[PDB]
């Protein structure tokens, strides 16, 4: 209805969102194509418009994966974004803007992928989540909520805690990379101090839970830091 | 005087934040001016600007104020203020700001051009002025999201001094160590963490994980796995125990020890699987131990289960293919390998198995093409991945040996030898080439070299023993083959060599025993040893 009207329809950049969410959850093609077309254009606001639907798209992809448009969209955006992301590490021995007394790479370089495979898909998803974290301030509260709920659901899906959380649907353990959980923790940390305290709490707890089950040192480490830093 | 005057004006006006700003600036200038040649009004004037700025809901102005106060030249009085301020601003940077929103402290809304950079800077300055626990958490966050775990381990190591034996900092230090790649120290700190808290099974599980891995401290791993023994962590515990037992069995010296440890591993894996029938790790590793025990049908069943749980697990698919090859179903095995490869194109191990399977049912050309493919993949992808390249060339060499072309085999082995000249694999292949060319003494010496480098290389033992057998030195050949049997009793070629030796000596009963064992073993021999699949937590 409204979605179709949106399809048929700079000024453009400046209920529809909910309906689009419902389209993503329920198993679509023109929505994915229009979102990819949004990301293809230069204007950043459209990039942000697609970026809010990113977590729900990822969750849908993984959910379908447990038991062809969304994967195409994610992969397309992935190729669109991929570049080497490096930051300098400060030294106190050198005069700084704040006081008087080497480049390191955290992401890159990622290769272009025509197809999603079991190994590359989480490099892809982790990188996409990093891109999501890069523009976190411009993200609406609803998208942050979806992010938290989805991190939780992914973390506890095939595990006993799912039943405790009363998540209903597919109960299959989704294999997850460590870096993915780290990138989760970035967004969850952001969500904590932007009004979504409770959902970020559950998400954090579940990330710690899964990181303990998966025996992942780094997500457990960061999440432990976040939990300890909490007031 | 003027500073406290503007501050007082701000107070009486309680527009206000402006007076507080001016009061602050003049206060800093006044303090510096003093130092060249404590205030209540000065404190309120300095501080209550950014306070009302954040109360207003305006973040940009607050950040600006923080940066203004931090850019001021350090005075021996403003040091603590600058500490708390730097900490708070670092917090705000990490939790309330992203990359696309960040702007340089010099820029209008060393100078850090990025968010994490400035945050890190402020945290480091804070820790430095703190000399003589939140900042370290923030450091773990900032370095955690950026994967800088070594520097993190160093920072937390700098944090260990002030601290008593408390749980959080030590556990965090251990985890940072594990993430950084420092396995041993991590294991120690983890032992101390089990000392601090025996509630959490994650800690001994992590220790066991490290011990089972590169360190190869199997005894310690057994200890931790025992220490672990909720249903999930008990499952994980028996799983780790089984992995340890299996690895120990591989390392075991005698057949008795080997069989005992393999049975124990089997029991622990069965228990782990019955604790959690959804954990595909336990199911898979159970199936793997069963494969190792040459119980192919059972192994197939539990592989089918493990795959029903996780259909795209590379190890599960690979084990399926190896089990199929064990039943001499080479084409089906190859199909399944090709499937896993359609899911895992970069996987070298899968590709090696593809090479062997193609040599078994498709022919030499195909397997050589798979070798060239592996070579291309290796070039595109690029410690020791050099061993992988050497193995590519050596596999090509095995293909050429299989055909009967000593020249090309010599070439491929020569590439491998350019990489590792005294690899026991290379030496063995030089022996194979010598046998192919007919020079048996040269072959003998090459296998001797190989066993000099790797005294347990069963293939070299087989070949050397065979050569000695053809020379007439039966006792020596037999002794060698007995050692070989101890190294790997499932090696049917060893039992055939042994049966031939015993038969030559006139010991017919024992010889036929050997031959029978060889037949039963070759009945369930996979194209690639099941142990090629790593046993890791």
């Amino acid at each position: 209805g409204v979605v179709e009207e949106w399809l048929s329809e700079p000024n453009y950049a400046t209920s529809l969102v909910s309906s689009l969410y419902k389209v993503i959850q329920e198993p679509l093609e023109p929505v994915c194509h229009q979102l990819f077309e949004f990301y293809r254009s230069g204007e950043e606001q459209l990039l942000q418009f697609t970026l809010q639907f990113l977590p729900e798209l990822i969750w849908c992809y993984l959910a379908v994966s447990a038991s062809g448009c969304i994967e195409a969209l994610l992969l397309g955006v992935y190729n669109l974004e991929i570049k080497v992301l490096s930051f300098t590490i400060p030294s106190l021995s050198k005069p700084s803007v704040y006081h008087e007394p080497s480049k390191v790479v955290y992401s890159g370089p990622h290769p272009q992928r025509e197809m999603l495979t079991a190994q590359n898909r989480f490099e892809v998803l982790t990188f996409l989540l990093l891109c999501y974290n890069a523009a976190l301030t411009y993200m609406p509260s609803v998208s942050l909520q979806s992010l938290c709920q989805i991190c939780s659901r992914i973390c506890v899906c095939g595990y006993p805690r799912q039943h405790v959380r009363k998540y209903k649907g597919i109960s299959s353990r989704i294999p997850v990379s460590s870096g993915f959980m780290v990138q989760m923790l970035t967004g969850i940390y952001f969500a904590f101090y932007n009004g979504e305290w409770d959902l970020a709490q559950k998400a954090l707890d579940d990330i710690i839970y899964r990181a303990q089950l998966e025996l992942y040192p780094e997500p457990l480490l960061v999440a432990n830091a976040i939990k300890a830093s909490l007031p | 005087v003027i500073a406290e005057a503007y501050a007082t004006k701000g107070l009486c006006l309680e527009d206000v934040i402006t007076c507080y700003e001016k009061a602050g600036d003049i206060a800093l200038l006044y303090l510096q001016e003093i130092e060249r040649v404590l205030g209540f009004f000065l404190e309120t004037g300095l501080q209550r600007a950014h306070v009302l700025y954040f109360k207003n809901g305006n973040l940009t102005r607050g950040v600006g104020r923080f940066r203004e106060l931090l850019r001021a030249v350090e005075t021996r009085t403003t040091q603590n203020l600058r500490m708390t301020i730097a900490r708070q601003l670092a917090e705000i940077l990490l939790r309330g700001m992203c990359e696309q929103s960040y702007w340089n402290p010099l820029e209008d809304p060393f100078c850090p051009q990025e968010n994490t950079e400035e945050a890190l800077l402020l945290l480091l300055i804070s820790e430095s002025m703190a000399n003589r626990s939140v900042v370290y958490d923030l450091l773990t966050i900032a370095l955690g999201r950026r994967g800088q775990y070594e520097m993190l381990s160093e920072c937390l190591e700098r944090a260990m001094k002030f601290a008593f034996e408390e749980f959080h900092l030590w556990y965090q230090f251990a985890l940072s160590l594990m993430a950084a790649g420092k396995s041993a120290r991590a294991v120690k700190v983890l032992k101390e963490c089990i000392r601090l808290k025996p509630d959490d099974a994650t800690i001994p599980l992590l220790a066991a994980k490290l011990c089972m891995g590169s360190l190869h401290w199997l005894e310690e791993a057994e200890k931790f796995a025992k220490t672990v023994v909720t249903s999930e962590f008990k499952a994980k515990g028996y799983l780790a125990l089984g992995l340890t037992y299996s690895l120990q069995a591989t390392d075991a010296s005698l057949r008795g020890m080997q069989e005992v440890l393999q049975r124990k591993a089997l029991l622990a894996f069965q228990r782990a699987h019955s604790l959690s029938p959804t954990d595909h790790q336990a199911a898979f590793y159970l199936a793997l131990q069963l494969a190792i025990s040459r119980q192919i049908p059972e192994a197939l069943g539990y592989v089918r289960q493990a795959l029903q749980l996780q259909g795209d697990d590379a190890n599960s698919l690979h084990l399926l293919a190896l089990l199929l090859s064990a039943q001499k179903h080479y084409h089906d095995a190859l199909n399944i390998i090709d499937m896993a490869l359609s899911e895992y194109p970069e996987n070298f191990i899968l590709l090696f198995s593809k090479v062997k399977l193609q040599s078994l049912c498709r022919g030499p050309d195909e397997a050589l093409l798979t070798c060239k493919h592996m070579l291309q993949i290796w070039k595109s992808c690029y410690l020791h991945p050099w061993m992988t390249l050497a193995q590519i060339w050596l596999h090509a060499a095995e293909v050429y040996i299989g055909i009967g072309k000593p020249a090309e085999a010599t070439a491929c082995t020569q590439e491998a030898a350019n990489l590792f000249p005294m690899s026991h694999n290379v030496l063995y292949m030089r022996g194979q080439i010598a046998e192919l060319r007919g020079s048996m003494d040269e072959a003998r010496r090459w296998y001797e070299e190989a066993l000099a480098i790797s005294p347990t290389h069963v293939k070299s033992m087989q070949r050397l023993a065979l050569i000695l057998h053809q020379l007439g030195r039966y006792s020596l050949a037999e002794k060698i083959l007995r050692d070989a049997v101890q190294v790997n009793s499932t090696a049917h070629e060893v039992w055939n060599g042994l049966g031939e030796v015993l038969q030559a000596q006139g010991n017919d009963a024992a010889a036929t025993e050997c031959f029978l064992t060889a037949l039963e073993l070759e009945a369930s021999s996979p194209a690639v040893p099941f142990t090629i699949i790593p046993r890791v937590l």
